[PDB]
């Protein structure tokens, strides 16, 4: 069979080592293998504690103080899918405080998450590791505080026998222990997996396969299993897990086991086994199917009523969720593709009866897709309904152009928001006008630019070391709030100079009354190098009045 | 003291419980927010 | 008293150019508005062109000023629009007014205005409000001053002060904020400081131009036995001996979303650096007013290491060369703000783990005088003198070595001594004088003339003067010769003998 062993639920092994042995027969782990608070640990009590059996994780794996651990080359798997994720991360691995070496050799790929090893003071062999061929995105990796990072660690891989790749442009060998390489497939085979040879397997196989080309030989698989033979999908069976395909029999004995007795009454929907029909369809007795309900979505009541969205499992919880009876707060603070994720699984979010919450979320609000009403039934401290609050790089609310939204009720929010422009526009959008106090949005503390409209220079003239620059007049509509003009120069060797450079603050014109002898501000700057060019563009200053904004021009002294 | 947080929480839990042991089917806002006494520190312990 | 009328009523400061027109001025009769956004290095000028004011007729508007030492009176027969005569507005860098153990300013009418000064920390302006005594006549922005600032409210104090000639190792009590993974490390700033009078913000310019050097110091390892807390330190190196330092410590914190913890900051202390040996006392120049006198006079040393003492002098007695007792010369020929987040990812990652994972249920010694004067000298001898500078009466700095010759005496290569005469059969004349008791006589000239005939002259060298016991002519004709005699010295030639008359048979 491909999978000798059986299957097992997801565990949580403390304080001793009797519980470890559960793992004595199971080979893959429906769920999430915790090893945590081991503190009576030796050496000696895992000198022969081996579990060969274990191939692929579901959800992830977390080590958390297993005191007298030294290496996992002896007691472990190719495969961890990341379903669930712990806080984005399927490998965790915190305090371990005598692992010297990590010894995963047998793994080789994780489809979801990233991989975190913080705080061991022990361990070695890691820049041997290439974490690149393991996960499609690696930059969400956090390994730091770490006996490697010291520059203390005596890497020595086996061997040159080990097979090395370049990494930040560094020619190095990959070795998990001084006996185990890195196994590094062709780029032909991609995820598939290579044989001793390095053959590729066949299409469907994930990391390895015992044979080249036979969906039966392979370690792991790609998208589905069945009947030890992995299938790009499963003809009357259904999915399961995302991983696994099993019968009508098997999602009835579930349901069974737990209308009999957290615990979801499995449903079928579009062939698989879902735990839950999605929203717009209903739960048919008869036969488990989800049939398409008339009228009143997937509600999603949140616990004491209000939850905060800090980090990718957070925001699992909601995953096919539209009316969330309760309030968000988002405090994410980095990672990549967190548009992505968020979207994915909040995408789907189309009504929030409390308050909208943004605090410190560093890392545009876009990825609601389809929020559309905020009942505000909930306000924040002061009746507030939408609160945006040190949002250090937010730019873009939503596309209004395009997007559509109502509050019913509430005040808006937004102090400390550097890069954030857009206020106004949700303001008329949302029917909210007419309804903030003074200072519930800071005059300054938000966006310290978004100018709407192009200036143009009129007369330019160089020389070797002095240049004339002169550009058209603006008048705001209110004329008393233009403050100035800001003219910026700088070097330019090429034309790729970004506005994001030398200021000059220019007073406005003198206002005349006659069009012809219209005054049109302008400045000559001095100083300047021969056959040197500058970028050049100029931006208008008031006190909505969005001013104006000129192009990046190039302008080249005289020789 | 009085905030018990961090890598001193984990080490006075075993020293609280170096022979029992915790427990498996909140530390934070309970035990480093505010003062936090043995009681909950033994609640939290088998 | 220079005082300056303003045109219009008003002058607006945007610039050092503009601040340039009131220098000098004391009076200022006007109005003042000062909005520099930039330039390098603003206090120094900034000081030197309108520190002497000391009276101000109209308002002081402080607006924009992105980037005062003798004003203590504001009178305000004119008012801002509002009746304000001080008018703080958007103050992003304000830190200090003023430094306020020193400073005195009296306000006579008017009021102020304090409203989005991030970094202007309201202990300030209540102060302002205390001296100008404007309290009760009022406008202060509680929510966009000092909001964006380290207001410290804790002192720390240091314990182990030690010294060295080029170092200075200091010691001062842990301290932790309620939750200690808040701190991220402290950080000391030093600088050389003649005097005693060095504020915080003395050369902090938002161009780089920092005159307290930074030292950043990570946290210790927090112990949980109070007797083994261990107490942060940290040794800097390289310092100049016998130099004042000015040495103080402020700490570095996260920021609580609930309760602001302020952290602590050290009063500023004084160092002394221990005293070292000084270095060479620079120029020294040795000159001879006479036979027996010589002066030298020294610059000191450019390192004092310490206050100077006295000089140890040496002088020697040199000998001539050898070879002139032998020669015959006759012969022809945003990293914080990242920092920030980093530290608060690590910190919020662990609260959710722990969250999850737990469940509940001969020699002188000059003193005071940088010269010399030394007698008991030979005449035209030279002398080798050495100098060195004492801080401290022992350790004298390494010796500066001048050669000093002593003026000859006029008359001491002079012939003293009648010319003595003797004749010979074969007409040879030997020639006997008294040789002088400079130095030592290289030679001397004898000059021969016949009654009617040309001078004739002869080089008799000290080794012919010794072995012939003076000269002997040979082959002379007959008739008188008068005869004279010079002697030549090191210094010069001497003075020609009387002329002595022998005459020759024919």
């Amino acid at each position: 069979h491909l999978y000798p062993g059986e299957v097992c639920p997801g565990m949580d092994i403390r304080n001793n080592l009797t519980r470890l042995h559960e793992l004595e027969n199971c080979s893959v782990i429906e769920g999430h293998l915790q090893i945590l608070l081991m503190f009576k640990t030796r050496p000696e009590d895992f000198r022969d504690l081996s579990f060969p059996k274990l191939i692929m994780i579901t959800d992830y794996l977390l080590l958390f103080r297993v005191y007298g651990l030294e290496s996992l080359k002896d007691l472990f798997l190719t495969v961890i899918r990341g379903s669930r994720l712990f806080f984005n991360y399927a490998l965790v691995i915190f305090e371990m405080v005598h692992l010297k070496e990590l010894g995963l050799y047998n793994l080789m790929n994780i489809t979801r998450g990233s991989v975190r090893i913080e705080k061991n003071n022990e361990l070695c062999y890691l820049a041997t590791i290439d974490w690149s061929r393991i996960l499609d995105s690696v930059e969400d990796n956090y390994i730091v505080l770490n006996k490697d990072d010291n520059e203390e660690c005596g890497d020595i891989c086996p061997g040159t026998n080990c097979p090395a790749t370049v990494i930040n442009g560094q020619f190095v060998e990959r070795c998990w222990t001084h006996s185990h390489c890195q196994k590094v497939c062709p780029t032909i085979c991609k995820s598939h997996g290579c044989t001793a040879e390095g053959l590729c397997c066949h299409s469907e196989c994930l990391g390895n396969c015992s044979q080249p080309d036979d969906p039966t030989k392979c370690v792991a698989c790609r998208n589905f299993y069945l009947d030890g033979r992995c299938v790009e999908t499963c003809p009357p069976y259904y999915h399961f897990q995302d991983w696994r395909c099993v019968n009508f029999s098997f999602c009835q004995d579930l349901h069974h086991k737990c209308k009999n007795s957290g615990c979801h009454q499995y449903v079928i929907h579009n062939n698989k086994c879902i735990p839950e029909c999605p929203s717009g369809y209903t739960m048919n007795s008869s036969n488990l199917l989800c049939t398409p309900c008339l009228g009143p979505p997937k509600v999603c009541h949140l616990l004491e009523g209000e939850k905060t969205i800090d980090s990718v499992t957070s925001a699992q919880e909601l995953r096919g969720c539209t009316v969330i009876n309760g309030s968000l707060i988002i405090n994410i603070r980095g990672g990549n593709n967190l548009a992505a994720e968020l979207e994915a699984n909040l995408g789907l979010i189309e009504e929030i009866s409390g308050y909208l919450k943004i605090r410190r979320s560093y890392a545009s609000l876009s990825f609601f897709r389809k929020l559309r009403l905020i009942r505000g039934e909930t306000l924040e401290i002061g009746n507030y309904s939408f609160y945006a609050l040190d949002n250090q790089n937010l730019r873009q609310l939503w596309d209004w152009s395009k997007h559509n939204l109502t509050i019913t009720q509430g005040k808006l929010f937004f102090h400390y928001n550097p890069k954030l422009c857009e206020i106004h526009k949700m303001e008329e959008v949302s029917g909210t006008k007419g309804r903030q106090e003074r200072n519930d949005i800071a005059l300054k503390t938000n966006g310290d630019s978004c100018e709407n409209e192009l200036l143009k220079f009129s007369y330019i003239r160089t020389s070797f070391d002095k240049i004339l620059l002169r550009w058209e007049p603006y008048w705001p509509p209110d004329f008393r709030d233009l403050l100035g003009f800001m003219l910026f120069y700088k070097e330019a060797p090429y034309q790729n100079v970004t506005e994001f450079w030398t200021v000059v603050d220019i007073d406005p014109p003198l206002r005349s009354n006659d069009p012809k002898s219209q005054n049109h501000p302008g400045w000559l700057m001095r100083g300047l190098k021969p056959w040197t060019q500058y970028a050049i563009f100029v931006k208008t200053l008031v006190t909505r009045t969005y001013g104006a904004k000129s192009d990046i021009i190039y302008v080249q002294t005289d020789a | 003291n009085q905030h018990l947080c961090g890598s001193h929480l984990v080490e006075a839990l075993y020293l609280v419980c170096g022979e029992r042991g915790f427990f498996y089917t909140g530390i934070v806002e309970q035990c480093c927010t505010s003062i936090c006494s043995l009681y909950q520190l033994e609640n939290y312990c088998n």
